[PDB]
């Protein structure tokens, strides 16, 4: 069939959090309190568009 | 009674038998065609029901 179209390393290039899981769990509740709008937008687009390549932004 | 009664009774019997003959030939053709390509009421083989499919959002987003 057709060739699968997936983004490149430049499109996937973002500097990440180099943060341990214990640190994330310590900051977890306030992260879910303050950063909830962007997180909910990303989760909404993830369950709306099942393709992960449509939610890189 | 007379010969015309037997004559017309024979006509009615022949009409009924000829109609039964053509109906049996047509139902043979109908059954053969419908079994060959099931698109009418008969020979409708089953298929799993869509009503037992979960459509709620799930844990994995890629569904």
């Amino acid at each position: 069939p057709g060739i699968v179209e997936l983004p490149t390393l430049e499109e996937l290039k973002v500097e990440e959090v180099k943060v341990s899981s214990a640190v994330l769990k310590a900051a977890a509740h306030h992260y879910g309190a303050q950063c909830d709008k962007t997180n909910k937008e990303f989760m909404l687009c993830r369950w709306e568009e099942k393709d992960p390549r449509r939610c890189l932004k | 009674d007379g010969p015309e009664k037997n004559y017309e009774k024979t006509l009615a019997i022949l009409q009924i038998e000829s109609e039964k003959a053509e109906l049996r030939l047509k139902e043979q053709e109908v059954r053969r065609l419908m079994r060959a390509r099931g698109d009418g009421p008969w020979y409708q083989f089953p298929t799993p029901e869509k009503e037992f499919i979960d459509h709620s959002p799930k844990a994995t987003p890629d569904n």
